[PDB]
C-alpha cells in the first residue's frame, strides 16, 4: 500500500495532414504502353466509365463536357452529346478535338501519358484522309483470350 | 409600483386580459431550470441529448420560448455579420395517426422549420428531390425516401449549425407499435445528433421517462434537468408558491385587489403546485370577472373555473409515479459505490 | 512543456476553450491499443476484420482519428506521384429508422465519403442495391484504402432476428473478401453480439495499476486546464471514478463542462460543487456500469 508515481502524459495533436488533390476519376494504367498494341483513347474512356459503373455517354455528358470551354460542349451536356459520338473517330486522331479530350482527361485523371494513346505525335507527318475508320473494328479472338486469361479487355 | 399599471383600469377589458396573458412571472424553479438549460446549451461537451422532464403545466414550453428568444438576441449581431446561420431551431414531435411514429414526417418538418424562415440563400442539399421554389417555400416530393430526407437534414444542419435543436413534447417518440424497442427509436435521433454535432434537447412530461436510461451510450451522451413542481411538505416551496400567488394578485387588473393568499390550500389542491396551471386558472377567473364587470375575486369565482377532483387525482398519480422514479437518494449513491468496490 | 501555456490567460475565454478541447491525452491503454491496431494494419495476417470494442467514453473515435492521421502522414511521401490512392476511409454507421439496418444507405454514404462521382447514375453490370454494391467494390479496389473504418458498428445488429443477426454482416464479409480491404469495426460492447479482436478496457478499480493510470491521466488533465490557479483534483479521485467508471473520454467532457462554467464566471479555480453541478446522474452511471458489466462478462470467456 505504498505510493505510486503520478506520471503525466502527452497529447496527440489530432490534425489531419494536407495531401495532393485526388483525381476525380480513377487512374487505370493504359494497356499497351511501349508496345505496338497500345490502347485507344476512346477505349480508355469506355474502360474508365466501366470502372466507375456508369455508361460512357453519361460520364462524358456529366463530367467531361462541363470541363471543356467550348460552346457546343456546354450546350451539348443537357441534350445528348451526339456530336461527339458521330465524330468519335477524331478523339484518337491528330486534331484539336483529340488534343482537347486528352487534356480534359489528363485534368480529370492527373495522368501524364494519355497523349500516347492518340496520334497527336504524328500531327505534322500524317494526314487525316482515309486514316481512321467510321465503325468499330475488333478481334473476337483477342477479347476471348483476354477474358479467359484474366487480363483486362481493351 | 410593482403592481399593474393604474391606467389599465380605465382601459377596455381586452387590454387588461392581453396584459395579464402576456405577463410572465419569475419563480425560483423556472429560473434555476433556465440557468441550467442555458449553461448546458452554451456548451454541450459531446452531449447529444438534453432531457427536460417536468409535469404538465410546469412551464416547459415557455422556458423553451424564453431560451430560444435569448439565444436569438445573443446571436443577432453575429447573424447580421455572418449569413447562413440560425441560432436556435425548434419543432414539436407529432403524435402519429397510425400506431408507429412517423420519422419521414419528422425529417420533412424539421427541414421545413429549419429552412423556410430564411432568405433565398442558395444551398444544394445532396438529394435530388428536395429544393427551393420561386416563392421560397421548401418542397419535398412524396417520392423522396426517408433516409434521403435524413441526409438532406444532416447537410442543412451542418451548414446552418444551430446552437440547439428543441423537440417539444418528445414523449411522442415512444408511440411505437409491435415489437420495436424504445432504444431503437433513440439511436436514430442519436445518430442524427452525432454526425451533425447538434445538441438535441427533448422536452416532455413524466411519460418521457421511458427514454431515461436505455443503453450506456444513450445514458452517457445525455444530460437531464428536472422541472420540479412546488411540493407541500417542504415549507420553502410553500412560501415560494405563496409569493407567486401574491405576485399574481398584485398584477390582476381589477379595481380592488382580492386576497388570494388565504385560499392557498385551495389553489394548491387544484394546481398541484404547478405555476402554469395556476396561471390559466387565474386567467379564467379574471376573464369571467371582467365579463361580469366585477371589482373583486371571490371563492365561488375560482370554484366556477376550477379543475375537477378526478383530473387532479390523475395528475397527482402520474406526478408521484414520475417523481419517485426520478428521485435520487444516498442509497442510489451507496449501492453504486459498492458496485464498483469503491466503498 | 508538460503544462498548458501561460500566455493564454490574457487571451479570450473562447481561445482557452478551443485549446483545451483539442488536447488528447495519451493514456497507456490508448497508445497500447493504437500500437496493436497499427501492427494489425501493417501486417494483416490474411484477416479482413479488426473488430474493436469498448464502452462509450473509452476514446474509440479519437483513436480512429489518430490512426487516420498517422496512416495519411505515413503514406504522404508516395501520394505525390500516385493519385486515386486515398489512404484511409472512415465512416459512421447509420442507426436505422425501421427495424432492419439499411444497406443501400450504407453503400451510398460510403460512396459519398470517397468522393465518387455520379452516384445517382450508377448501373448494374449483370442482394441490396447491386449497382451501388458493385460501385463501392470497384471504388475500394481502385482507390485502394489501407483501412475502412466504420465507427458506431453496433448499429449493424439492428435486425431483431437470431437467425439473421450473424447473416446481416454477409454484405461486409463479401465486400471485404473480393476487394481485399481491411474493415475495422469500432463499436461499443453491443458488437459482441456476433477477424481480429481488440479490447479498449477502462481502468477497473480492482487492479491498482489502473488506479495509478487513472490518477496519472487526472493529474495531466488538471495540469492542462487553463485557469489562473491550478485546481486540485487528485484528492477526489474516488469521486472522479464514481461518476466516470474509469473512462478517459467522458472525464474529458466532464472537465470541459466544468472549465466552461468556470470561464463563463471569470473564475480562477475548480471546487467540488463545480464538478457536482456538471456531474453525471446517479442513475446514468448505474446504467452505464450495467452495460459495461454485461460486455465484460461477455468478453470474459477464455
Ligand atoms: N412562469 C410562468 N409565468 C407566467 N405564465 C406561465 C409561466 N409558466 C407557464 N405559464 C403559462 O402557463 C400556460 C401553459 O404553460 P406551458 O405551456 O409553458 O406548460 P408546459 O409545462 O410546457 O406543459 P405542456 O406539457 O402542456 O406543454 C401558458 O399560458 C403559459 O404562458
Ligand atoms: N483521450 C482523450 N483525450 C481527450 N479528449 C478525448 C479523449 N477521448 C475522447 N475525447 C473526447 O471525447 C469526444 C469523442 O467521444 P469519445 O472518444 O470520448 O467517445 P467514444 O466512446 O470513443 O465514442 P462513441 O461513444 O460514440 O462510440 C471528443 O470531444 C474528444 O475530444
Ligand atoms: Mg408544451
Ligand atoms: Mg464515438
Ligand atoms: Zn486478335
Amino acid at each position: 500500500m505504498l505510493a505510486s508515481v503520478l506520471e503525466t502524459y502527452e497529447s496527440w495533436n489530432l490534425k489531419k495532414p494536407l495531401i495532393p488533390q485526388r483525381s476525380r476519376l480513377y487512374q487505370p494504367q493504359p494497356v499497351g504502353i511501349g508496345t505496338p498494341y497500345i490502347e485507344s483513347l476512346t477505349g480508355y474512356i469506355t474502360r474508365i466509365a466501366e470502372l466507375h459503373g456508369v455508361l460512357p455517354g453519361v460520364l462524358m455528358t456529366r463530367e467531361i463536357a462541363p470541363l471543356v470551354n467550348k460552346i457546343y460542349f456546354q450546350n451539348g451536356a443537357n441534350r445528348g452529346f451526339r456530336e461527339i459520338f458521330n465524330r468519335s473517330q477524331a478523339l484518337n486522331g491528330m486534331g484539336e478535338m483529340a488534343a482537347d479530350l486528352v487534356q480534359v482527361l489528363q485534368k480529370l485523371t492527373l495522368r501524364d501519358d494519355l497523349r500516347f494513346l492518340t496520334m497527336l505525335f504524328w500531327s505534322n507527318i500524317l494526314t487525316p484522309r482515309n486514316l481512321f475508320r467510321t465503325r468499330k473494328a475488333w478481334c473476337p479472338i483477342c477479347y476471348q483470350e483476354r477474358h479467359q486469361n484474366g487480363l483486362v479487355v481493351y | 409600483s410593482t403592481g399593474f399599471p393604474l391606467e389599465l383600469l380605465t382601459r377596455p377589458a381586452t387590454e387588461r386580459l392581453a396584459y395579464f396573458e402576456n405577463y410572465t412571472v419569475a419563480h425560483p424553479r423556472l429560473k434555476e431550470v433556465y440557468e441550467i438549460l442555458m449553461r448546458t446549451i452554451a456548451e454541450p461537451a459531446g452531449a447529444s441529448f438534453i432531457f427536460v422532464y417536468g409535469a404538465s403545466g410546469v412551464g416547459k414550453t415557455t422556458l423553451r420560448l424564453r431560451v430560444e428568444q435569448k439565444l436569438t438576441e445573443l446571436a443577432l449581431p453575429k447573424l447580421e455579420s455572418d449569413r447562413a446561420r440560425v441560432p436556435v431551431v425548434g419543432i414539436e414531435a407529432i403524435a402519429p395517426e397510425s400506431r408507429y411514429f412517423n420519422w419521414k414526417e419528422y425529417y420533412t418538418r424539421a427541414l421545413i422549420t429549419l429552412e423556410e424562415p430564411l432568405i433565398d440563400h442558395k444551398f444544394d442539399y445532396g438529394v435530388r428531390g428536395i429544393s427551393r421554389d420561386n416563392f421560397g417555400k421548401i418542397n419535398v416530393e412524396s417520392k423522396v425516401v426517408a433516409p434521403a430526407l435524413r441526409r438532406a437534414l444532416e447537410n442543412a444542419l451542418i451548414h446552418r449549425h444551430p446552437d440547439v435543436f428543441f423537440v417539444d413534447e418528445a414523449q411522442h417518440f415512444g408511440k411505437v407499435a409491435s415489437g420495436y424497442k424504445l432504444q431503437d427509436q433513440l439511436d436514430c435521433l442519436k445518430s442524427l445528433a452525432n454526425m451533425t454535432g447538434i445538441l438535441h434537447c427533448l422536452l416532455g412530461t413524466y411519460e418521457l421517462l421511458t427514454f431515461r436510461n436505455l443503453s450506456g451510450q444513450l445514458s452517457r451522451r445525455s444530460v437531464d434537468i428536472h422541472f420540479r413542481r412546488y411540493c407541500a411538505d417542504s415549507p420553502e416551496d410553500v412560501q415560494a408558491f405563496k409569493s407567486v400567488l401574491l405576485t399574481f394578485q398584485q398584477h390582476l387588473p381589477l379595481a380592488e385587489t382580492p386576497n388570494l393568499v388565504d385560499h392557498w390550500e385551495y389553489f394548491y389542491e387544484r394546481t398541484l403546485g404547478c405555476i402554469g396551471t395556476l396561471k390559466d386558472w387565474l386567467k379564467r377567473v379574471l376573464s369571467d370577472a371582467l365579463d361580469r364587470e366585477a371589482t373583486t375575486i371571490t371563492l365561488k369565482d375560482l370554484q366556477k373555473r376550477a379543475l375537477s377532483v378526478a383530473q387532479c387525482q390523475k395528475m397527482f398519480k402520474e406526478i408521484q409515479e414520475g417523481e419517485r422514479q426520478l428521485s435520487e437518494t444516498e442509497a442510489d449513491v451507496q449501492n453504486l459505490r459498492s458496485a464498483l468496490g469503491l466503498g
